[PDB]
DNA sequence: CTCTGAATCTCTTCCGACGCGCCGCGAAAA
RNA sequence: UCCGCGGCGCG
DNA sequence: TTTCATTATCGGAAGAGATTCAGAG
């Protein structure tokens, strides 16, 4: 329970929905990222990526 | 770092490690771990202490604690500060001292702590206000240990020379035997006093029955000694007028007993469950290790406050107020009791039935001792009849109190002073003052503790040693003194009076306390002791005429030696009591080594006779012609039986009697002949002690060895000249038995050198091996690592296997024989 | 052929704008 | 109740 | 050969160290 709760609450892949407009919700739900655990980092990201 | 704590009992350790958890490493010594193995160097080497060199000693790890001591050494590095937590008494103090000298290190690395109880309120205070080991206490124990050593290793040899080989003497051992010897002589020399009793059945003015006992005649205790006198009295009582004189009603009380200390537990188990001392301790041991009760070895009947609140709490909920006393019952390790009062015997389904019975005994004693007493209304009726006085006593239970938890397994009719009684019948009864009861195992222990003779952890051990040594024997769960016991007891009392005095231990304890309290120095105390002892020993060594211990004394008798017909005499050896032919004392030319075994007639006390049973046993004995002493009885032929006086050999009376008798021919150990299944029996001769089989068609004989009951079988022996011995100049021979197949040295009783064979060895001498053994030579000679392989017996499966060792440890590789093939793998 | 000195490689060490809004999280001990 | 971190957006 | 009692089973650049190769005697 603790691990699941902390994952759903604190992971950088658990973003805070903005819900300004319906399109905002859609574009945030369909967002794809290469960040998070197992991914890249902003500094290490080369120009090629 | 991590702290290392050391206690004596493993069970107690596991329990301590709990109420302390990790960060600490608790372990147990499981006992002592170390002990002992003008002047004579050999004697000193044997004793392990030098009385002539300021008591320098030579301690050495017990042949069965190697592992135990070794694990502490590796574990000691991890521990920062070592905490010796053995018992506070001198024995425990000494175990701590030995641990500290076997583990090494620096004094500051050691600390001494004492655990009150298991409660955290104790295991905590343990490390709170600790201390270090006390030297005075340690030296006090060394003094006791050394005095016991000197006596045993210096007196026994004297016995070997004057009396017989294999004999022993000891501070505790020898007085235990003396007690049995004195009771034996007491029984044999006694004389029953026939006495009569008369009871009268009567009717009250109402019509109720009233039984009366005659107590006085002409104001003198009524006690006729014969039938004639009993009749003279009955004649008068038959015509007398009976009237009530007094009726004394009075409230009387009774009380539960104390919880069972090791000694009392043994006695209670013996009286209520028929358990022998050793058995009782075995069951108690199981119960302790399973956490149901506390330490099976204790001399204190004390109870902690928690224990007392726990039981009162239980009594309160299960019996009510009338059973709970206003305040805890008072009375003069802790006492043996259940670890949890809420646990009933019936719920221990993981224990044997007998262990449940023992638990129930311990439980009930613990709750009763805290329960209320049994109130009774006792009535005593006094009756007059002519010049006679008669009495009747009754009792009616009013309140069970403590007997509610510990049950054991009377109504006098209403009559007032002055009332007349009607005589119905008079019943005379003949009786015989009975001899003192014979000792039992628990009963002797009780006597020992009463005189402070032994120790809780040694009582059982004492009872066995005196039997194995042949001094006394047990029959019908009762002790009987053997002739040898009497012989040794008389010799020891003659030359070592001080040592044979019952209070020698008490006197020793006083001197030991003085050493423990800086009121005396230990070496000085041992020096005084040794001076007195040597004065007695030297005097005993001399010839009987100079006051020297009397050597044995053949007492002849009219019997025909089957080898030479001569008169035969009665003799005592460490093996027992036996019939010998005087040619034993004649040089070889005229020497006769024929001997006869003397089967005694075992006294069979009738439990149904109660107190009579011992008296009738004394009545059963013949009486010696030359003296009043009773006589003890032995069987020499199915046609002949032999009587011998109690004071033999001081008294020389003997009697021989004819009749038809079930003579067994032997007495001592039992062994089953592997070659014919018959009984096999233990025998003595020019080579000491051998073991030989009763079937006349079979002469198969085994033999005694240093540290076991009997050798394995003398079957299919094959000699090898080409294997030399290494500790001795001998050569090695190959032998088979239940133990296995083994190499042993041709002068075996002298060399006593044995080792398992290697496979390569067998292969080298494979032509010699009998047809069956050949398979072992087929076995793989070397393991996959190229280590070398040895031939072992798997006792659990009664088969040979081959196994390899490196640095003397097992490699963990084994090969076995399975259907004509040899199959190999990790152990 | 063997050693010493300089080059080359391998490993270690630094450092990668600047403001400013938001959001939601952190730690328990017996 | 003063702190740090993670993400998002603005230039 | 042998006796006693007791106790309890990112990538790029710079710097320092280590290793190797070429030149001399
Ligand atoms: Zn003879
Ligand atoms: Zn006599
Ligand atoms: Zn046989």
């Amino acid at each position: 329970s603790a691990a699941v709760k902390e994952f759903f609450g604190s992971s950088q892949l658990s973003q805070f929905m903005d819900q300004n407009n319906p399109l905002s919700e859609i574009t945030h739900k369909r967002r794809i990222s290469a960040l998070g655990p197992g991914g890249l980092t902003r500094e290490r990201a080369g120009f090629e990526v | 770092g991590k702290a290392l704590v050391i206690v004596e009992s493993p069970a107690k350790a596991k329990t301590i490690n709990k109420y302390l958890g990790s960060d600490y490493v608790v372990k147990s010594s499981v006992g002592h771990i170390r002990d002992l193995p003008d002047e004579r160097g050999a004697l000193v080497n044997r004793m392990g202490v030098d009385p002539w060199h300021n008591w320098e000693a030579h301690y050495e790890v017990l042949p069965g604690k190697e592992k135990v001591v070794s694990e502490l050494k590796q574990l000691a590095e991890k521990a920062d500060h070592i905490y010796l937590a053995t018992d506070l008494d001198r024995e425990g103090e000494a175990i701590a001292w030995h641990l500290r000298e076997v583990i090494g290190g620096d004094d500051a690395r050691y600390s001494r702590v004492v655990f009150n109880e298991i409660t955290k309120n104790a295991i905590r205070q343990a490390f709170n206000k600790p201390g270090e080991l006390n030297i005075d206490r340690v030296n006090a124990q060394q003094a006791r240990r050394f005095m016991d050593r000197v006596v045993g290793y210096m007196v026994s040899p004297l016995l070997w020379k004057k009396i017989a080989r294999g004999l022993s003497a000891g501070r505790v051992q020898s007085v235990a035997v003396r007690l049995v010897v004195e009771r034996e002589r007491e029984i044999k020399a006694f004389v029953p006093e026939e006495f009569w009793e008369v009871d009268a059945s009567t009717t009250t003015p109402s019509g109720e029955a009233l039984a009366l006992q005659v107590t006085h005649q002409n104001d003198k205790p009524f006690r006729p000694v014969n039938k004639e006198q009993t009749q003279a009295a009955v004649s008068l009582l038959e015509k007398a007028r009976y009237s009530v004189l007094e009726r004394e009603d009075k409230p009387t009380t009774s009380k539960p007993g104390a919880p069972f200390i090791t000694s009392t537990l043994q006695q209670a188990a013996s009286t209520r469950l028929g358990f022998g001392v050793k058995k009782t301790m075995m069951m108690a041991q199981r119960l302790y290790e399973a956490g149901y009760i506390t330490y099976m070895r204790t001399d204190s009947t004390n109870l902690s406050q928690d224990a007392v609140n726990m039981v009162r709490g239980y009594i309160s909920d299960n019996f009510g107020k009338k059973y709970l006393p206003e305040s805890p019952n008072q009375y003069a390790h802790e006492a043996i009791r259940p670890s949890d009062v809420n646990v009933m015997a019936e719920s221990l389904k993981d224990m044997e039935a007998d262990a449940q019975k023992l638990y129930q005994l311990i439980w009930r004693q613990f709750v009763a001792c805290q329960m209320t007493p049994a109130k009774y209304d006792s009535t005593t009726l006094t009756v007059g009849a002519g010049d006679f006085r008669l009495k009747a006593r009754g009792r009616i239970l009013r309140f069970d109190g403590w007997t509610k938890v510990m049950p054991a397994l009377r109504i006098l009719p209403a009559v007032n002073k002055g009332d007349a009684l009607t005589l119905v019948e008079l019943t005379p009864a003949q009786h015989f003052t009975k001899p003192p009861a014979r000792f039992s195992e628990a009963s002797l222990v009780k006597e020992l503790e009463k005189r402070g003779i032994g120790r809780p952890s040694t009582y059982a051990s004492i009872i066995s040693t005196i039997q194995d040594r042949g001094y006394v024997r047990v029959e019908n769960r009762r002790f009987y003194a053997e002739k040898m016991g009497e012989i040794v007891t008389d010799r020891l009392e003659e030359n070592f009076r001080e040592l044979m005095n019952y209070d020698f231990t008490a006197q020793m304890e006083n001197s030991l306390d003085q050493v423990a309290n800086h009121e005396a120095e230990w070496k000085a105390v041992l020096d005084h002791f040794f001076s007195d002892f040597t004065q007695q020993l030297d005097k005993a060594e001399k010839d009987p005429e100079e006051g020297g211990m009397r050597p044995n004394q053949m007492v002849l008798t009219s019997i025909d030696c089957p080898t030479c017909g001569r008169k035969m005499g009665i003799r005592t050896a460490s093996t027992g009591v036996f019939l010998g032919c005087s040619g034993y004392a004649l040089p070889p030319k005229e020497r006769c080594k024929t001997t006869i075994n003397l089967v005694p007639e075992n006294e069979v006390l009738n439990v149904l006779e109660g107190e009579d049973a011992e008296t009738n046993a004394l009545r059963a004995k013949r009486r010696c012609p030359k003296c009043g002493t009773a006589m003890d009885s032995y069987l020499i032929d199915p046609k002949r039986k032999l009587h011998v006086c109690g004071n033999n050999p001081t008294c020389d009376g003997y009697e021989i009697e004819e009749g038809e008798f079930r003579i067994k021919g032997y007495d001592g150990p039992i062994v089953e002949c592997e070659k014919c299944g018959s009984e096999m029996h233990l025998k003595m001769g020019r080579f000491g002690k051998y073991m030989a089989c009763t079937n006349e068609e079979c002469k198969n004989t085994r033999k005694i060895l240093r540290n076991g009951e009997v050798a394995p079988p003398k079957e299919d022996p094959v000699p090898l000249p080409e294997l030399p011995c290494e500790k001795s100049d001998a050569y090695f021979v190959l032998r088979d038995g239940a133990a296995g197949v083994f190499l042993a040295a041709n002068t075996f009783p002298k060399s006593r050198e044995t080792r398992a064979p290697l496979v390569e060895e067998l292969y080298r001498f494979r032509d010699r091996l009998p047809e069956k053994l050949r398979y072992l030579a087929d076995a793989p000679q070397q393991d996959p690592e190229g280590n070398k392989t040895m031939v072992r017996f798997s006792r659990k499966t009664k088969q040979q296997y081959v196994s390899s060792e490196k640095d003397g440890k097992a490699t963990g590789w084994s090969a076995f024989y399975v259907d004509g093939k040899w199959v190999e793998g990790k152990k």
